[PDB]
């Protein structure tokens, strides 16, 4: 009578994910097997033909292996046939499938990646043994450099050679006054682009003054020594170096000119360090600049800088030593050619569909520039299914020489409408050539939560891999190579169309784009367009307002900032329009960055545009500025027509001349090398970096070969040693950590979270599994520093094989931004957006902040012993418990000044619902959110106007805010909170345009909740871009309004 | 007839996805125009602004679009509006709103069928290539066999007949003992090869299996969202997210 008596007949017990972890798999120490055994036996091929197998263990050196069979071999026949050991090299077949020599004979047998257990002895082929270290390069690439020499493709081969122009130009910059260049790239300043202090700084400071520490190292060493200045913050490090110096060195015995004198003598010959960590203060910003300082003000924290000697510093900066790799017709003009483009399909081959369920298949086609330049047209829906074929023309209603530099066919199989695979060809290949002849393109399948026919965004390019369908075809072959007009060419035809242009006549019905207003324009026109460059750039334009703009094109260049709104205002079908501008980008105003990336995403697909972009960043964008959108950057490169171009040339230079970008860069590259849409493009990428990077390669292959053992040990967890206690994985965790091998790989590196921090001996009793499915683990480690004390003795962080952390990754690189855009506006909301790195496919690395609580804990704590029910005053019973006199106040105005930050941030981000297992208090009384899952409203494709509020402040939080009261939301306490939320809500809104382009660059990254600009969309919606700001208010306090059921309406 | 008008931001542009070429619908600062024709061309929506007595002599909104519905937008400016634009009629309220449960438990079990399958047709290119990777490894690890038993013949059969009477049978069958060793476990190797040509043939199978029915699914996927959005959209002319 519950389910009237109805049987599901097909439901089975019998093992039916549901009843996390779904990533999966990544084999490891030998073929099909994560970790070998602890005993094992290898076959060893000798020069004479002979195999001996030995008994070897897991965790052998290379140089005992050899020992050894250069022993046991005496007992096999032949002896006489070798030469003495030291006359070979190991050699054998790794599981990237490449005969790998064995120089580093210090490796173990295990950290080898071997496929079948067998080792040849060889005497060293090659003798240039040093350049074959480029295993070094493949390590750290994850693909060995010998699969890129055997591609056959030009460009590929072309980006390697001329690539180099961009290494050799930065390996100079390096070594122009070294040492201190040196220590420059390897150490470059951590400083805030901003020198000015924000207000609520500055009145922590004692009218512009701090108090800090300098620390000393005599003899032996031991002994260090306090020297607690107090200057002034916009001093510099030389001026507090010697302050120092002189504290430390007046006497009973000296003169005030004895000082003087010993103090020059002294002064230069040291550097500041950061005690703790490896950051330094090598040139002359202010003090407060410094990122460390500042966090120090804000914190009630006192600076602890050492004096570093230069020499003592010299010594541990290794010489970079750059090395060149092995690596080292007339045509006719498109504009001459006199046809429409026609473009001939032939044959699908590998197309798998239910005859059943579809009844007929066609191809639908389309040229593109971002959006379209002619009528989408398909072929007839011919051999549909069983073996489809057509052997038509398709022609398009646009000729040949109107074709945009930047034109691309899309193309796609579709169903009777359906969509069943893709591909995008460049219509010019990297050397301006128009494509001609035949093509074969393997196609991709549409992804997730893509209904669309076409894929216009997606990249551009065949698939590699082969079995998929492979649909050929054919392209107009005018007789000779066409190639694209030189810029000289196009100057001229753009000074004709300009004259041209100066005698049409009086009337034109449809002037629309033609003024005729002349030299003067009205006065309520140069109104609508600093109107039109202020609206965002999903704010779609009218075709009334794009040929508006299109006129008054000459009056846009008193504009600048209208120049995106201007491109997309352009036919790109008419190269009479993209000729003339052609040559107002030529000598465009440049613009800042923030505005200039927009011109980086999919919809300004021109090379001249984007290399004007590209200028922008060059000159106003700052290496502060780049690593905070790295991200982006990185992932804009995805839209770049070819390998070769000057967004990839200015990056890979950045990289090479600051390692801290530099850093990242690495990490980001690697993180999507799985990712086959760009394991080619960022494979060649990062070889170039690698090859020219120098002493960083060798960190950068410690912290990679950290983290595959990491993966590995999660592998095995994560199957196998899954329905086994927490208890037993624990003992295989530990037992595993104490193996050699992974006490080597594991110890001594840097933290690729931060490689300021280093990571030395971690201590395994600290070492643990977390709690969750996913299996994560919880490491740490000792501070190696000389002064650990002063910082942290304990370094620790959370690698979790398993979950994609790059939604997370954004989430809290926005939070960061939205923080800084709030301080250096003066109105400190402090946000703590934690560290967050991902290093591969569902793999990362997430900062620990130690002293930090979910409200459950909080809960659990303090609720009473009869479980009965938990008290909303707990948490800020517990919140007491710490901060206790005048403490007590300044951590209520932390929790409001925080938990007012974040309930904005989460808002217009639209982040996963919050609740008590995922937001946190420290004891010091900051709020932060967690595990923020899907950004943009991505639960809203089920049903979704929703326009949620995420955070909903239930009474623990609100009795907080109040003190302690009753009826809290009638408190001025909460009115001031009230202030801060509607006072953060808009300084966000005036930077509405960032956070778009911000998200519309992250586009290309194959995110489920970035799929296209309507995903983006929420954030217009959310901050309420279409109203007015008072109007926006209105709709914020009304949205915070209902979700708490009273307390917003006044102003 | 003005404010019904049969056709009359964000979802504009959702009730404009996937709608063929022509395709339109007209919508509505107020100190910037007034109204705005939205018209679909070929995946991309094309925005026409209408400024208001003439809407220029037109009279009214319903005016201006029955005129370019029969005719093209050519003439203005260098395509028509061809299309402006069931739920078993259910003048029910109730009951056209358990349909909206329904179909979106179809739809949301779809989906998951859906988001299953690429997980294995992803996991399973994946371990395909894997596979193709293992095959090309194994191939070379054969031929540094193959060449070691080249190798040995050489210098074993310089060995066999320079002297012959010192060892003889005690040199030769310790010789030829290794020997044997070798060959046999070329053997293993080479059917250790084959053995995985034939599980990637199976996979690949599958593989192509996989793909076949994710077809299937999608145009039915697709139907079963566009019923629902229809279904909830006739009755919207707080209380959804239950049934939803
Ligand atoms: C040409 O139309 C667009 C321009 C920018 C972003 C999206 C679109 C679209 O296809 O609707």
């Amino acid at each position: 009578s519950y389910y009237h008596h109805h049987h599901h007949h097909d439901y089975d017990i019998p093992t039916t994910q549901g009843a996390s972890m779904p990533p999966r798999p990544s084999s490891g120490e030998l073929w099909g097997i994560h970790l070998m055994p602890p005993r094992i036996l290898v076959e060893c091929l000798l020069p004479n033909g002979m195999i001996v197998t030995l008994e070897c263990l897991r965790e052998a050196t290379l140089i005992t292996i050899k020992h050894e069979l250069f022993k046991e071999a005496r007992k096999y026949p032949l002896h006489q046939l070798l030469q003495d050991e030291s006359s070979y090299i190991f050699v054998s077949v790794t599981q990237e499938a490449e005969r790998e020599e064995f120089f580093d004979e210090t490796r173990r047998l295990c950290d080898l990646r071997l496929f079948q257990p067998f080792l040849k002895v060889i005497e060293p082929v090659g003798n240039r043994e040093e350049k074959i270290l480029n295993r070094e390069i493949g390590f750290a690439i994850g693909m060995p450099v010998c699969e890129f020499d055997m591609v056959k493709d030009p460009e590929v081969q072309d980006f390697r050679r001329n690539i180099l122009n961009v290494c050799k130009e930065a390996v100079d910059l390096r070594d122009l006054n070294s040492p201190h260049s040196r220590a420059m790239y390897v150490y470059p300043p951590n400083v805030e682009s901003s020198p000015e202090l924000p207000k609520h700084i500055y009145n922590k400071l004692d009218k512009g003054q701090i108090i800090v520490v300098i620390w000393v190292i005599v003899s032996p060493n031991n002994d260090k020594q306090k020297y607690t200045l107090k200057i002034n913050h916009d001093c510099v490090p030389e001026q507090v170096i010697a302050e120092a110096i002189r504290k430390k060195t007046r006497s009973m015995l000296l003169s005030s000119e004895q000082l003087k004198l010993c103090v020059l003598e002294y002064q230069g010959k040291y550097i500041l360090k950061v005690c703790g960590c490896d950051e330094y203060f090598l040139e002359k910003y202010p003090l407060s600049q410094y990122k460390y300082i500042r966090s120090c003000i804000m914190l009630g924290r006192m600076p602890n800088l050492m004096l570093m000697a230069k020499e003592s510093l010299y010594s541990q900066l290794p010489m970079d030593c750059f090395t060149m790799p092995s690596y080292s017709t007339s045509t006719k003009s498109l504009w001459v050619i006199n046809s429409a483009l026609r473009i001939k399909i032939l044959c699908a081959t590998y197309v798998n569909v239910n005859i059943r369920d579809i009844d007929k298949i066609y191809v639908r086609t389309g040229i593109y520039h971002g959006g379209e330049p002619l009528c989408d047209n398909v072929n007839t829906q011919r051999v549909p299914c069983s073996n489809p074929r057509w052997n038509e023309w398709l022609n398009y209603d646009i000729y040949i020489p109107d074709l945009p530099r930047a034109a691309r066919l899309c193309l796609s199989i579709c169903s009777v409408h359906c969509p069943l695979a893709w591909g995008n060809i460049n219509l010019f290949d990297y050397t301006d050539t128009l494509v001609s002849g035949k093509m074969a393109l393997n196609l991709w399948p549409v992804p997730h939560g893509l209904e669309d026919l076409l894929n216009p965004i997606g990249v551009t390019g065949s698939n590699p891999n082969k079995e998929t369908p492979c649909l050929e075809l054919e392209f107009d072959w005018f007789s000779s190579v066409v190639k694209f007009p030189d810029m000289s060419v196009i100057e001229e035809h753009a000074n004709w169309s300009v004259s041209r242009e100066a005698g049409f006549s009086y009337s034109h019905a449809g002037l629309s784009n033609r003024l005729a207003r002349d030299n003067e324009l009205r006065e309520n026109d140069k109104e609508q367009l600093k109107a039109i460059s202020t609206r965002d750039p999903l704010s779609e334009i009218t075709e009334q307002e794009k040929d508006f703009l299109w006129s008054h094109r000459h009056y846009c260049v008193t504009i600048p900032e209208i120049l995106p709104k201007l491109l997309l205002s352009v036919k790109w079908n008419s190269r009479d329009e993209v000729a003339q501008m052609y040559c107002l980008v030529k000598d465009w105003p440049p613009i800042k960055p923030e505005q200039a990336m927009e011109l980086l995403d999919c919809n300004y697909p021109d090379p001249m545009v984007r290399g004007f972009a590209v200028r922008c960043l060059e000159k106003y964008l700052t290496d502060d500025k780049l690593s905070q959108y790295l991200i982006q950057l990185v992932q804009v490169l995805k839209y770049e027509q070819y390998l070769d171009n000057l967004l990839v040339r200015f990056l890979l230079k950045k990289a090479l001349t600051n390692q801290r970008i530099g850093h990242f860069f690495f990490w980001h590259l690697k993180s999507e090398m799985h990712n086959k849409t760009v394991s080619q493009r960022f494979g060649l990428l990062l070889e170039s970096y690698c090859r020219a990077c120098g002493m960083y390669l060798k960190h950068l292959n410690r912290q990679v070969e950290a983290m595959e053992k990491l993966i590995n040990l999660t592998d095995i967890l994560k199957q196998e040693k899954k329905d086994e206690t927490q208890k037993v994985q624990m003992k295989f965790l530990v037992e595993q950590m104490r193996r050699p091998d992974f006490m080597d790989a594991l110890q001594g590196f840097l933290s690729p979270l931060n490689p300021a921090h280093q990571l030395g001996n971690l201590r395994l009793e600290e070492c643990r599994i977390m709690s969750s499915a996913k299996r994560p683990l919880w490491l740490n480690w000792e501070n190696p520093d000389i002064m650990s004390e002063l910082l942290f003795q304990n370094n620790e962080i959370i690698f979790k094989n398993g979950d994609d952390l790059r939604q997370d990754m954004l989430t809290l690189q926005i939070i960061r931004i939205m923080e800084n855009i709030w301080q250096n506006q003066g109105l400190d909301l402090r946000m703590l957006p934690y560290g967050c790195l991902s290093i591969g496919d569902c793999v990362g690395l997430i900062e620990v902040v130690r002293n930090s609580h979910t409200i459950m804990q909080i809960q659990c704590k303090g609720g009473l012993k009869g479980a009965l029910q938990f008290n909303s005053h707990t948490l800020h019973q517990w919140l007491k418990d710490k901060n206790k006199g005048e403490i007590y106040d300044a951590a209520i105005d932390l929790f409001t000044r925080s938990c007012a930050g974040y309930c904005v941030a989460t808002f217009i981000l639209g982040i996963g619902d919050r609740h008590n297992s995922n937001i946190m208090v420290k004891d010091d009384g900051q709020l932060f959110h967690i595990d923020f899952g899907h950004f943009l409203d991505h639960k809203k494709k089920k049903f979704g106007k929703r326009e949620r509020v995420p955070f909903v402040l239930t009474q623990d939080f609100l009795i907080v805010i109040s003190k302690g009261a009753q009826e809290c939301t009638k408190t001025r306490e909460f009115e001031r909170f009230q202030e801060m939320c509607y006072k953060a809500y808009l300084a966000i809104r005036q930077h509405a345009n960032l956070f778009i382009n911000l998200f519309s660059m992250m586009l290309g990254s194959g995110m489920p909740e970035l799929q296209s600009f309507d995903d983006i969309a929420y954030i217009r919606k959310t901050l309420a871009l279409d109203k007015t700001e008072q109007e926006a208010l209105e709709y914020f306090m009304k949205q915070m309004n209902d979700a708490h059921h009273g307390g917003w309406t006044t102003k | 007839s003005l404010q019904d008008a049969e056709w009359y931001r964000e979802e504009v542009n959702e009730k404009l996805r996937d709608t063929a070429d022509g395709t339109f619908l007209v919508r509505d600062t107020k100190m910037h125009g007034d109204y705005t024709l939205t018209l679909r061309k070929g995946g991309n929506n094309k925005l026409i602004k209408i400024f208001h007595g003439k809407y220029l002599t037109f009279s009214s909104v319903v005016e201006l679009i029955n005129h370019y519905r029969n005719e093209s937008l050519a003439q203005y400016n260098p395509v028509k509006l061809l299309y402006p634009v069931q739920v078993v009629k259910e003048d029910n309220i109730e009951a056209v709103g358990k349909k909206l449960h329904e179909y979106n438990t179809q739809f949301q079990e779809k989906s998951r069928e859906y988001d299953r399958l690429y997980e294995e047709y992803t996991r399973t290119s994946q371990e395909i290539q894997m596979k193709r990777t293992a095959i090309e490894a194994f191939n070379e690890t054969i031929k540094i066999f193959e060449e070691q038993c080249q190798t040995q013949e050489r210098y074993s059969k310089e060995y066999i007949e320079k002297f012959k009477r010192e060892g003889n049978e005690k040199e030769i069958q310790r010789i030829m003992h290794n020997y044997d060793k070798l060959k046999s476990r070329i053997s293993e190797i080479i059917d250790s090869r084959r053995r995985l040509e034939e599980d990637l043939k199976k996979q690949a199978a599958e593989y192509r299996e996989i793909d076949k029915r994710m077809n299937s699914i999608k145009p039915d996927l697709i139907q079963l969202r566009k019923t629902r959005d229809q279904y909830l959209m006739w009755l919207t002319q707080k209380k959804l997210n239950e049934w939803l």
